[PDB]
C-alpha cells in the first residue's frame, strides 16, 4: 500500500517554540496529504488538507508544506492548548493510510505536586477489598514517583497509576495512585503513606492516615 | 452545517458480526462527499477502513475486503459498517467522517466476557485533602467491563477543577479510574457534590453523594 512514514514519534517544546513534523510518502502522492489533530476529550479535527491548505479557523502558526514526497506540518509559536496528538492522512490512493502520530508536549516551568490522600471508604469496606488513593495535583514534568508504605513496610506489586492528559491551559499533570489491599490486610495495620517524589521537590512528601481513627 | 454520530454496541462476541452505524445531519449523504469509517486501536494507531460516495459506490481497505460491508439507508440519512468473524484485535473507537468533520466515536469491545456495571465509592473530602482554601474530593468507579464510563458532576453542573483518570485495566480483567475535583473549602459544610457514572454497555446508572469525613 502507500505507506507514511511519520517522525518523529514524540516532542517537547516550550511556548513559542517552532516545532516540525514529518511524514514521507513510500511513493508518489501528489500533493494529497492531509494533517489532523487530537485533543483529549474532542473529536479527532482537520488543520491542513492538500499539503498546504490550511481549513478555517485554524491559527496561521500551524504550517503545512511538501518538498517531493517529503511532508512538513510546523507549528511555530507553540501555545499550551496545542498539545495533543498529530497524524498525517494520504489521499492519492486506496486504501487511505495514516502516518504513526507525533505526540506533543508543552514545556513550562518545573512545578511541585501537591500531594492529597483518600481512606477507603465505609461502603467499600463492606467489600473484601479496601482502595487507598493519593492524588498528585498540577505538576510538571510528567515523571513522578509514589511509593506506598503500610507501617513503614515498603509495598510492591498492590499499586496502580494513572495520569491525566497535559492540561490545556497551565501545562500541568495530575496523578492518581491507587493500592489495592484485602479488607483482612487493611485492618490489621494502622498507618498507611504515600510517599512523592518529583524534579521540584527538594525532599519527598509524604501525606498519611491512621486507619480507623475519629 | 455537517454533523455526525456513531453509534452500536459497545460488545461483541468474537466470530459475530461488529455493526456500527453513523447518523447525519444537516447535510444529504446523498449530496456529495466520501462518507468514511475509520477506526482506532487501544495502541493508538489509526486505519481507514473503507467508505461510500454520494453515488452509493463503495471503496474497502483491502486488508479487511473479504469481511466488511458499507451500507446506507438515503430515507434515515445514515451509513453503515458490518465487520464480521471479528476477534479481540477489532477492539477499537470507531469512527465516522466526511472529508472535514469526524464524529466523537463509538468504543467497541470484542470479548466472550459479559458486561458489568461499576461500584462507584465516594472520595471524600478531609483534612488530609485540603491546602490553602482548596479541597479535593472525588468518587472511585470500579470493576467495569468493558470500556468506556463517563462522569459526570452535579449532573453536569460542575464542570471547572474536574480531572477523570484514564481507565487502568485491573489484574481481575475489569476496568477501574477514578474522578476528582478541586472545589474552594468553604463550600464542603454547604454544597453538595454527587458523581454521576454512566456505562452504558450494561445500561448501568449510578449517583453517588461525596460527603465530608463525618469523624
Ligand atoms: C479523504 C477523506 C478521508 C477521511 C477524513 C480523514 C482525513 C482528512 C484529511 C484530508 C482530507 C482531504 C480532502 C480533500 C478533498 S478537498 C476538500 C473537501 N472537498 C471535497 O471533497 C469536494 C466536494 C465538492 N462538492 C466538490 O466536489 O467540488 C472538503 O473537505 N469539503 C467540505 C469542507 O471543507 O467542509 C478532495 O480533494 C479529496 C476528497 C476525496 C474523498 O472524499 O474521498
Ligand atoms: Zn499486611
Ligand atoms: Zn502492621
Ligand atoms: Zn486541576
Amino acid at each position: 500500500d502507500i505507506q507514511m512514514t511519520q517522525s518523529p514519534s514524540s516532542l517537547s517544546a516550550s511556548v513559542g517554540d517552532r516545532v516540525t513534523i514529518t511524514c514521507r510518502a513510500s511513493q508518489e502522492i501528489s500533493g494529497y496529504l492531509g494533517w489532523l489533530q487530537q485533543k483529549p476529550g474532542k473529536a479527532i479535527k482537520r488543520l491542513i488538507y492538500a499539503a498546504s491548505t490550511l481549513d478555517s479557523g485554524v491559527p496561521s502558526r500551524f504550517s503545512g508544506s511538501r518538498s517531493g514526497t517529503d511532508f512538513t506540518l510546523t507549528i511555530s509559536s507553540l501555545q499550551p492548548e496545542d498539545f495533543a496528538t498529530y497524524y498525517c492522512l494520504q489521499y492519492a490512493s486506496f486504501p487511505r493510510t495514516f502516518g504513526q502520530g507525533t505526540k506533543l508536549e508543552i514545556k513550562r516551568t518545573v512545578a511541585a505536586p501537591s500531594v492529597f490522600i483518600f481512606p477507603p471508604s465505609d461502603e467499600q469496606l463492606k467489600s473484601g477489598t479496601a482502595s487507598v488513593v493519593c492524588l498528585l495535583n498540577n505538576f510538571y514534568p510528567r515523571e513522578a514517583k509514589v511509593q506506598w508504605k503500610v507501617d513503614n513496610a515498603l509495598q510492591s506489586g498492590n499499586s496502580q497509576e494513572s495520569v491525566t492528559e497535559q492540561d490545556s491551559k497551565d501545562s500541568t499533570y495530575s496523578l492518581s495512585s491507587t493500592l489495592t489491599l484485602s479488607k483482612a490486610d487493611y485492618e490489621k495495620h494502622k498507618v498507611y503513606a504515600c510517599e512523592v517524589t518529583h524534579q521540584g521537590l527538594s525532599s519527598p512528601v509524604t501525606k498519611s492516615f491512621n486507619r480507623g481513627e475519629c | 452545517q455537517v454533523q455526525l454520530q456513531e453509534s452500536g454496541p459497545g460488545l461483541v462476541k468474537p466470530s459475530e458480526t461488529l455493526s456500527v452505524t453513523c447518523t447525519v445531519s444537516g447535510y444529504s449523504i446523498t449530496s456529495s462527499y466520501s462518507w468514511n469509517w475509520i477506526r482506532q486501536f487501544p495502541g493508538k494507531g489509526l486505519e481507514w477502513i473503507g467508505n461510500i460516495y454520494y453515488s452509493g459506490s463503495t471503496n474497502y481497505n483491502p486488508s479487511l475486503k473479504s469481511r466488511i460491508s458499507i451500507s446506507r439507508d438515503t430515507s434515515k440519512n445514515q451509513f453503515s459498517l458490518k465487520l464480521s468473524s471479528v476477534t479481540a484485535a477489532d477492539t477499537a473507537v470507531y469512527y465516522c467522517a466526511n472529508p472535514r468533520v469526524w464524529g466523537q466515536g463509538t468504543t467497541v469491545t470484542v470479548s466472550s466476557a459479559s458486561t458489568k456495571g461499576p461500584s462507584v465509592f465516594p472520595l471524600a473530602p478531609s483534612s488530609k485533602s485540603t491546602s490553602g482554601g482548596t479541597a479535593a474530593l472525588g468518587c472511585l468507579v470500579k470493576d467495569y467491563f468493558p470500556e468506556p464510563v463517563t462522569v459526570s458532576w452535579n449532573s453536569g453542573a460542575l464542570t471547572s477543577g474536574v480531572h477523570t483518570f484514564p481507565a487502568v485495566l485491573q489484574s481481575s480483567g475489569l476496568y477501574s479510574l477514578s474522578s476528582v475535583v478541586t472545589v474552594p473549602s468553604s463550600s464542603l459544610g454547604t454544597q453538595t457534590y454527587i458523581c454521576n457514572v454512566n456505562h452504558k454497555p450494561s445500561n448501568t446508572k449510578v449517583d453517588k453523594r461525596v460527603e465530608p469525613k463525618s469523624c
